[PDB]
């Protein structure tokens, strides 16, 4: 919805990375003595309500670096703020496109890819199979902004939380559905059992042959308290491009940033922990051609179900 | 040029009149405004340049339908409910509002002026009829015949007295206002478009939703053609003694057709709707066609 | 005292347009999400790929404004009941198109118009569209007392109008709704935005819409008469129904153009407000009752229960 | 499964009709002074277990015509099936291919396209959009077997199938999604209210321009007694060729086959219809780019609740 880009335009600091991050490419990628020779092709790939866009102009500005733009959003509500903004404001420098990146036939190729379709677990709005579907129309020098993204993982023990994901049973479906997906929630009442470790990791562009996106990951946690776990805290980092990051971790976290908040894997049933136990979680990101999901389950210090087999109570619709 | 700095995208009118002068009336239909918009064109070929004009004017809304008032006059159907008059000034450089009446309760989708040059004839949204007098400037009838809304009226080139109009209730009424009972229903798919025939005040053509072209006799027996694959648009004859009748739809097209209603010409220049066609007084076999693509072709009809 | 809105067809400037019709008294807008004449295609080129934006920029209003000042309306060119295959599917698209630009823009209630019998593809859109993403917003279905065909003046010569008192056939348009809400299975974000005519139908034609869920109430400009003093006011007919309306709470909306020129356009909702105040006080029932309006509560058990 | 097909198989008045089909189009295509020129590019497309292969070898032969064949099949199973009989009886004349016919990419364009997904309700298997993405690889004059196919509806009252339907409540989902979901059922307590009326149409190769196969069909059913509408019985027609034909609309019924049962779209209502009046029947064929499902509803004489919208209860998977 509009409400729901408004938010996100919302959070200055974001943007200023992005801004920054360009800004470094464009240097990189365009010598003083080529400044007015070369035209750099930029490719926004959902454009939204278009901050990036500006975030980009700003960036060739301060750069004093020459950029030809696409603006590439599938939303057709937003493509009505993106047109009106570039008939207004922007002109023919910026070329509105109406498609999704992974159909769209480029008629040139890009020398950055830019992007902003990170949520809160990093690939959980499947930012690898768009930007996968987008690699195509990118130069064979080119850069992706962002380059790289991590998620992390922490056990937590919160009887307030699990009480809460336990009242989101609703009829008509599984009564323990509710359990078997994630949510966003600004963690108040909790305690972090472990220090956040990486689950899994993204680079773009990606040149492994026969790119699979589906991973399995075992992590293991060293608890120095008794507690009982009642799910995972989920955060992630991303490279912009260098040096230029966004992180929600909460030991690197970017300061002043409020765009995303954490994200919460649950578990059925509390599991007891001693003190000098490792609690041992294991990731699955699965996909088939029309979903891609999440499957969880602790090992150790006992073993819980697998949640959400087949995608059966979540999935993420490509 | 005394004028607006930019006219609007979706050119909805396009009237040459007695000397050759093209007059086009605009509406933007997207973005912040939707406003209209009118200009005249002593030279046809500059058009739709702004800098090249005659004379220009922006409207408060949009131009649904408008015609000429002779030579000096311009009558407007205009979306906020009112029919407005405009009137060119001695110099005919500027466009002056002569009245502008907020009478209907909704969108005025089509106009007419009637014989006698000091009447007219609106048809709007709200499902009604009203004649008007242009010099009291005030609506002398108010008529709802219709359950749906006006599409087209068209009043009959020789007599004051007698329209026609049509709308999406599926009826054609054929009017006289010397009747008590003034509208009279003409005997499957709606009815968008009306044209008298110039030569014949008992003869009429109709442009229907699918696409159809039909001749219709008032007497009886009808005869049509499919001549577009979607809505019909406008119908307007040439100025010839043997009158050749130009279509236009929203298939991008336009197409000339004999009096059989066979096709003698085919155009598809317009990339969008075509909105009206107007034959050059001039020269009879030129014919200015505009559209929502924002172009004014003018096309050759061998003849 | 009274909630008003203004139903607008013609918006030039949506910032100019808010500000009148605030300064005038109303609470909130009835207007287009995109031009009512600008005509779309979804399948035949080249007109499909009509460059450009297709409506005004959400940016133009707060996303409060939107939320709470302004109800959409679905374009009067958008049939999905036609005959005409091409219209049909043409029409499907678009209604979508607006229906999904409405929940962008977080519209409180959105117009749709029930002017026919058949308005079957017409509820399949709505119901698809119910049960795609998520929203609150309200659709009000905009039906009239009186068919539009049955109010017409008795003036084609060669097709008078009904003479004959038919029971049933002058309830039809309740069964446009009936049919329509049936479809949709009842659904809590579809209610009636009744519309009130010059001539008023029989008592029995009224009391059909009792018990039904009457959100607003359009009242056009051309059903007010003019007193001595020259400003507008409604027949005893009407007036009667306007306080049986008050009693509901609906939203009344004004549509039309101003009739009465001489005359500020406030007038017409100053004397909805005049009938507001005079109307017979709430008693000790009404008084204490006022909250709990057709709120379902579980009969007391005191044996069972300890109250 | 294996024995899902097996059953099929064992249906030989519909595979002869097939072998009849393709010996007339041979015969059609290829005449007598161009019998060993001309080899006819057959595709079977969804080739199962190859029966049809097998019946186009025998119509070719019965023609006295050649043929080069190729069995695309997307089930990996059947393709092992193939493979084997392939090696074994068939050889290289027949080019097993195991691929989706949307998907494959064909290293020759065909004169004949041979299929057999068709269901009880015709195109309740997505036979249209699986021949649509097919259709490139067909010759510009090629032939299509099945060339076309109609479905067939019928109002019936059984409180017994009515009462049947009801009891396929399960948990965890709708109360009524058992209402909103057709049914493949041998009909017999039952009483068919008013005679088929032909309800949508399909034809291939489809040279419509934007080839879209979503339908509405409005149906006018009079009634001449007094009955409780309980649902709508599904039939189907299909043309192989010519005068080939197959159909299970019972006044028009092949004699002997038996492979396909007819389809049943219950309501959730029963309704009351009095001697005179009409049922008004409406059906929809929906899609988006992962389902396809039908939507229905009476009208008359009284309104019903609209089945299945946006296919909550019941989708076909693309
Ligand atoms: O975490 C979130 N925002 C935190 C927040 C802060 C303040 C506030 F008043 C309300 C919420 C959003 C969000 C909000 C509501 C419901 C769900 C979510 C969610 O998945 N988010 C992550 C997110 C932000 C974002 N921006 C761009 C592109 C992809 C994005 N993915
Ligand atoms: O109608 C059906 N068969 C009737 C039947 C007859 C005898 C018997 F002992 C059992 C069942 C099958 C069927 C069976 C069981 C469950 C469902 C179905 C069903 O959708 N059918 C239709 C069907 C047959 C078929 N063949 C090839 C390709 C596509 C096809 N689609
Ligand atoms: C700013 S939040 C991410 C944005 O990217 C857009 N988006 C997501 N996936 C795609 C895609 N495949 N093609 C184009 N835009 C996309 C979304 O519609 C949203 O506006
Ligand atoms: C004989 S039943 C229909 C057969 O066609 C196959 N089939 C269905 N759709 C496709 C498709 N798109 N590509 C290939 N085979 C298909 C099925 O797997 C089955 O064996």
């Amino acid at each position: 919805e509009s409400q729901t880009y408004e938010v996100f335009e919302k959070d200055p600091i974001k943007y200023s990375q992005y801004q920054q991050a360009i800004y470094k490419c464009l240097l990189d990628r365009v010598p003083e003595e080529e400044k007015d020779t070369n035209v750099q092709v930029l490719m926004v790939l959902g454009a939204g309500r278009g901050p990036l866009v500006n975030a980009s102009l700003r960036a060739a500005k301060q750069a004093d670096r020459r950029i030809k733009l696409y603006a590439v959003e599938k939303n057709p509500n937003a493509v009505v703020t993106l047109e009106n903004w570039q008939f207004e404001e922007w002109g023919s420098q910026v070329t509105v496109v109406s498609s999704d990146m992974r159909e769209w036939v480029a008629p040139e190729k890009a020398d950055i890819i830019v992007s902003e379709l990170l949520g809160s677990f990093a690939d959980n709005e499947l930012s690898p199979e768009c930007l996968d579907g987008a690699q195509h129309f990118l130069k064979d020098d080119g850069v992706s902004i962002p380059g790289e993204y991590t998620s992390f993982l922490a056990p937590i023990s919160s009887s307030k939380l699990y009480n809460e994901v336990r009242a989101c049973r609703e009829k008509d479906r599984d009564p323990e559905a509710q359990f078997e997906m994630p949510y966003v929630v600004r963690l108040h009442n909790f305690h972090q059992l472990s220090a956040p470790q990486p689950c899994f990791t993204f680079s773009h562009p990606n040149r492994d042959p026969m790119i699979d996106n589906n991973r399995y990951c075992t992590l293991e946690f060293p608890v120095e308290v008794n507690t009982v776990l009642h799910g995972f805290a989920g955060y992630f980092e991303t490279v912009l491009y260098q040096d230029i990051t966004l992180s929600i971790r909460p030991e690197t976290h970017s300061p002043g940033m409020f765009s995303w908040f954490p994200i919460l894997f649950p578990i059925k049933q509390p599991i007891t922990v001693r003190e000098g136990q490792t609690i041992c979680v294991r990731f699955w990101r699965c996909s088939n051609s029309k979903k891609v999901w999440y499957e969880w389950a602790v090992t150790a210090p006992v073993c819980s179900a697998i949640h959400n087999p087949t995608g059966r109570s979540y999935t993420i619709g490509l | 040029p005394n004028a607006p700095a930019c006219m609007e995208r979706q050119l909805e009118a396009a009237r040459y009149r007695s000397d050759g002068a093209l007059l086009l009336g605009a509406s933007s239909l997207s973005g912040r405004c939707w406003a209209g918009s009118l200009w005249l064109f002593k030279d046809p070929c500059a058009a739709p340049n702004e800098g090249f004009c005659s004379a220009g004017v922006q409207t408060e809304a949009g131009v649904a339908d408008l015609t000429w008032v002779g030579e000096r006059g311009i009558l407007v159907a205009s979306d906020s409910g009112a029919v407005e008059l405009w009137e060119l000034d001695e110099n005919e450089t500027l466009i002056v509002s002569k009245f502008c009446k907020y009478e209907h309760d909704d969108i005025v989708s089509t106009v007419s002026v009637l014989s006698s040059g000091t009447q007219a004839v609106s048809g709007s949204k709200d499902i009604c009829i009203k004649v008007w007098d242009l010099a009291q400037q005030v609506v002398l009838s108010s008529y709802r015949a219709h359950a749906a809304q006006v599409t087209c009226v068209a009043a009959s080139p020789h007599k004051d007295s007698v329209f026609l109009s049509c709308s999406e209730d599926n009826r054609i009424l054929l009017w006289d206002t010397r009747c008590p009972k003034p509208a009279s229903q003409i005997g499957g798919y709606l009815p968008t478009s009306l044209a008298w025939h110039p030569q014949q005040s008992e003869v009429f053509v109709f442009g229907d939703e699918n696409g159809t072209v039909s001749l219709v006799d008032t007497k009886s027996c009808v005869l049509s053609s499919a001549v577009h694959s979607q809505c019909v648009t406008g119908l307007v004859f040439s100025p010839h003694s043997v009158p050749f009748l130009a279509s236009l739809s929203e298939d991008c097209s336009l197409a000339v057709l004999d009096s059989s209603l066979s096709e003698l010409f085919r155009s598809q220049a317009h990339r969008d709707f075509v909105r009206d066609a107007t034959w050059s007084p001039l020269n009879h076999s030129l014919l200015t066609t505009v559209g929502w693509d924002h172009q004014v072709v003018h096309h050759v009809v061998p003849t | 005292r009274v909630s008003s809105g203004r139903d607008l067809n013609c918006v030039p400037e949506i910032a100019d347009t808010l500000g009148a019709v605030a300064k005038q008294g109303f609470d909130f807008l009835c207007m287009p999400v995109f031009h009512p004449r600008f005509k779309r295609e979804f399948i035949q080129e080249p007109a499909k790929n009509r460059p450009g934006p297709q409506t005004r920029s959400d940016l133009l209003l707060s996303g409060r404004d939107w939320n709470t000042l302004i109800v959409g309306k679905l374009s009067p060119w958008i049939r999905p009941d036609s005959k005409v295959e091409k219209i049909r599917r043409n029409s499907e698209a678009a209604m979508l198109q607006e229906l999904n630009f409405g929940a962008y823009l977080g519209l409180p209630a959105f117009l749709l118009p029930l002017n026919q019998e058949d308005n079957t593809n017409l509820a399949r859109v709505l119901t698809n569209h119910i049960h795609t993403g998520h929203h609150s917003s309200m659709f009000w279905m905009r039906v009239p007392l009186v068919a539009p065909e049955d109010l017409r003046d008795d003036i084609i010569e060669n097709a008078p109008t009904t003479h004959t008192e038919e029971y049933s056939g002058e309830e039809k348009t309740w069964m446009w709704w009936h049919n329509f809400r049936t479809l949709c299975d009842y659904s809590k974000r579809i209610a009636v935005a009744l519309e009130i005519g010059a001539d008023l139908p029989s008592n029995h034609v009224i009391d059909r819409w009792l018990g039904e869920p009457i959100k607003a109430a359009i009242l056009p400009t051309s059903i007010f008469l003019t007193n001595k003093k020259g400003f507008p006011v409604l027949s005893k007919m009407h007036q009667r129904l306007i306080f049986r309306l008050l009693k509901l709470e609906v939203q009344f909306i004004i549509t039309g153009t101003n009739h009465h020129s001489e005359k500020e356009f406030c007038s017409y909702l100053q004397y909805l407000e005049y009938l507001s105040q005079n109307r017979p006080p709430p008693n000790a029932y009404e008084l204490f009752a006022k909250g709990y309006e057709d709120y379902l509560q579980s009969p007391l058990q005191p044996l069972m229960d300890n109250l």
